[PDB]
């Protein structure tokens, strides 16, 4: 953290 | 209902009318509900013939029939679409876009939409043949409302396919060129038009922050937020996706989502009966709790912490996994005061309960959240008090049993915790 996660 | 054999006889007579009639037969065949004989038609070598009829400006009816037949082939598998492309269909459909017969122009639109949607290479190949000008030109009217529904919906869906796919994303200059029209469609009153625009916007915002930026610069965020609270699932679904993508960018980009009122829709989104809405809403929230403390504070002000607690307590496991992520991010960037608020809202019990999940990641994520909360407790001296809640809520045993765990990071942090805080 602090962690951005994309996708989708 | 002709045989393939007869359609080929028809098409190979050099008689315009027998040709027209055979093609019409072919088109009805390929529109058949059960298992239309696409491969049969393809194997008979009919495609080049069809592509050729597309150019007969004189019999517009055979232009139409052959367009429709081709469209139904290209609407099939990726190999079937390839056959239409190999047949030379792309430039031929692009010329048709300018047909004076709306029904023919429309067919060409549909065809290019199916070809572009196969994947990024066909998408780009279609762009290279110059499909975009003629497409956008079909929408160059002061008010979209004067266009026929079916027509508009087809145009929107096709443009959406030209925005679709990654590896690579569409050419930037193509995206620049399309955006203003796509933004008009996003503001149209038709539910299907709206859904396909949102899909397009969600395609375009799935990527580097530069991509996100060109979209957000168009001022679409407020309209996205509005669509976020629509009653139609087919609209909400893509709208949530676009919002979710945007908050994966810079904090300033995320701030525009917050500024537009997005957070007020989350009480219901985080409790939405449709599992994927809930899942993606929690995902979105995780990339908001990953932001600045002032942004976390806005999550707090909007009353969303009790909702995160809720989702963490009872939800599809995937959703719960997103919720664990949102708490870890929250405990990371949050102030001590905010972290304290999180505990008071009841985060501990449902956290401890998920340490029983046979999923290595969620365990790593939760234990991470536990450290961050402990370190907050340290700055208050209140480390002991917390230590108790976690035993009282049944966690101590699980953090213990997790010393023996197969993963390294897991038993590493499991042990780290027990020493600092439980002995």
């Amino acid at each position: 953290g602090s962690i951005i996660r994309k996708w989708n | 209902n002709w045989s393939v054999e007869d359609i080929v006889k028809g098409i190979n007579s050099n008689n315009l009318e027998s040709q027209l009639q055979a093609t019409q037969a072919a088109r009805k065949l390929l529109s058949r509900e059960k298992q239309p004989p696409i491969d049969n038609i393809i194997r008979a070598g009919l495609i080049p013939k069809f592509v050729s009829f597309l150019g007969k400006t004189d019999c517009s009816p055979i232009q139409f029939e052959s367009a429709w037949a081709l469209t139904n082939i290209a609407s099939g598998t990726s190999e079937q679409t390839k056959a239409v492309v190999d047949g030379g269909a792309i430039p031929a459909f692009i010329s048709l876009l300018a047909s004076p017969h709306a029904h023919i122009s429309e067919q060409a639109v549909w065809a290019l939409g199916n070809i572009a949607g196969d994947g990024s290479a066909f998408r780009d190949l279609v762009i290279k043949h110059g499909a975009i000008d003629p497409l956008l030109a079909l929408l160059a009217v002061p008010d979209l409302s004067t266009l026929a529904c079916g027509y508009l919906r087809n145009l929107t869906w096709t443009l959406s396919n030209l925005c679709r796919n990654k590896n690579p994303a569409p050419p930037l200059d193509a995206v620049e060129q399309i955006l203003p029209t796509l933004v008009r469609l996003l503001h149209h009153n038709d539910p299907e038009v709206l859904a396909d625009s949102c899909w397009a916007i969600s395609y375009l915002t799935d990527g580097p922050n530069e991509r996100i930026e060109m979209v957000v610069k168009k001022g679409v965020v407020p309209q996205l937020v509005k669509l976020l609270g629509a009653t139609e699932l087919p609209i909400v679904t893509p709208a949530l996706r676009a919002i979710g993508n945007i908050v994966t960018g810079t904090d300033e980009q995320t701030q525009k989502v917050i500024d537009a009122g997005a957070l007020a829709v989350f009480p219901s989104l985080l409790t939405n009966p449709k599992t994927n809405i809930q899942k993606e809403a929690t995902w979105t929230m995780s990339n908001i709790t990953a932001g600045r403390q002032d942004q976390i504070q806005q999550v707090v002000n909007h009353g969303l912490v009790p909702f995160l607690v809720g989702v963490l307590s009872k939800a599809d496991f995937k959703t719960q996994k997103e919720a664990a992520w949102a708490i870890t991010n929250y405990t990371s960037g949050g102030t001590v005061e905010q972290i304290v608020y999180l505990v008071h809202c009841g985060i501990i019990e449902p956290l401890m309960n998920l340490l029983s999940a046979k999923d290595t990641k969620i365990i790593q994520v939760i234990l991470d959240a536990i450290s961050n909360i402990f370190q907050a407790a340290e700055k208050l001296g209140e480390t002991e008090k917390l230590s108790i809640m976690i035993e009282e809520c049944g966690g101590l045993d699980k953090i213990e049993a997790l010393q023996r765990h197969e993963n390294e990071s897991v038993y590493k942090a499991s042990l780290n915790l027990i020493e600092k805080y439980f002995s």
